[PDB]
């Protein structure tokens, strides 16, 4: 289990929940605001992580990954069929 | 004994609706290469390439 | 030289990250209760 | 040549949905004795729970 | 675009892993069993709506 998957899991159980009636339980009234604020707060997270961010760590690391897959390593000299001038270019 | 057979039930349902979902791919995916050899078909040159 | 190592240093970087954003996590199946178990648990409760 | 196979496509593919629409069946039938099990323990217990009162 | 490809593989896997939570909640709804106050007089006209 990745990491991504791990949010990712967590961010599906969320989105799940189903908010709380106690109307039958006073003693629990405020119990209800509480879990319900919380969860709605989640829920918005969760969609966050689903919608934008992980989307976005994967894209800027494919971007990353795929230059430097071809520029894999540096030349430290002078390559064959290159000047100075177009070396440190 | 009943509860028993309640569970065997409710995974024949997973089971089922799997069955459901496979089918599912295969339709459409079939859909998806009448839709290539169609369009193959009435172009021609590259677009007919591209398309088969 | 120092720099062509960075660089192989670099793509280890990378395949840790891209380890990290791998996967689709699959269904989890919760286990909520029955009506057979809610009734029994309660039944605990106030017969003891 | 690529007509035959679009035509054999086409077949199957209606094959496919008639597979898929005798499994609706299928799930309707075990979601139904599923259900109809789920009302037999729900009532014996019901009945022992009345028994043990 | 990498964006725009991530972005719809992004779009499938949620929308996938989402249906697989609904299906599996559809399948749990369809056998969920009705009920029954044919004890009770009072109550005939409940048990009618619930099961509708």
């Amino acid at each position: 289990a990745s990491q991504a998957m791990q949010i990712q899991t967590y961010c599906n159980s969320v989105k799940q929940q189903v908010p709380v009636d106690f109307s039958q339980f006073p003693n629990l009234k405020d119990n209800q605001t509480q879990i319900n604020q919380g969860l709605d707060l989640a829920k918005g997270h969760a969609d966050l992580y689903l919608n934008t961010i992980q989307p976005q760590i994967i894209t800027n690391i494919s971007n990353i990954s795929n230059y430097f897959a071809l520029q894999n390593a540096i030349p430290a000299v002078l390559p064959p069929g290159s000047t100075k001038a177009q070396w440190l270019r | 004994g009943y509860k028993g057979l309640q569970v065997q039930a409710q995974n024949a349902v997973t089971a089922a609706t799997q069955m459901s979902n496979a089918w599912d791919s295969l339709t459409s995916d079939l859909g998806s290469l009448i839709t290539d050899l169609d369009k193959g078909i009435t172009s021609g040159d590259d677009i007919r390439q591209l398309w088969l | 030289t120092a720099a062509d190592t960075t660089v192989k240093t670099v793509l280890t970087d990378v395949t840790t990250i891209k380890a990290q954003m791998a996967g689709v996590s699959p269904l989890q199946v919760p286990q909520t209760d029955t009506i057979a178990n809610f009734v029994a648990r309660l039944a605990a409760l106030e017969h003891h | 040549q690529l007509s035959v196979i679009k035509e054999q496509a086409t077949e199957y593919q209606r094959l496919s949905s008639d597979t898929r629409l005798v499994i609706v069946n299928l799930n309707n039938n075990l979601i139904t004795d599923s259900s109809n099990f789920q009302g037999i323990v729900v009532n014996l217990n019901s009945k022992v729970q009345g028994d043990n009162g | 675009t990498n964006a725009t490809t991530i972005t719809m593989d992004q779009g499938m896997a949620n929308q996938a892993s989402q249906a697989m939570q609904i299906q599996t909640y559809c399948n749990s709804v369809k056998q969920q069993v009705p009920v029954d106050f044919s004890q009770f007089p009072n109550l005939k006209d409940n048990q009618t709506q619930i099961n509708q």
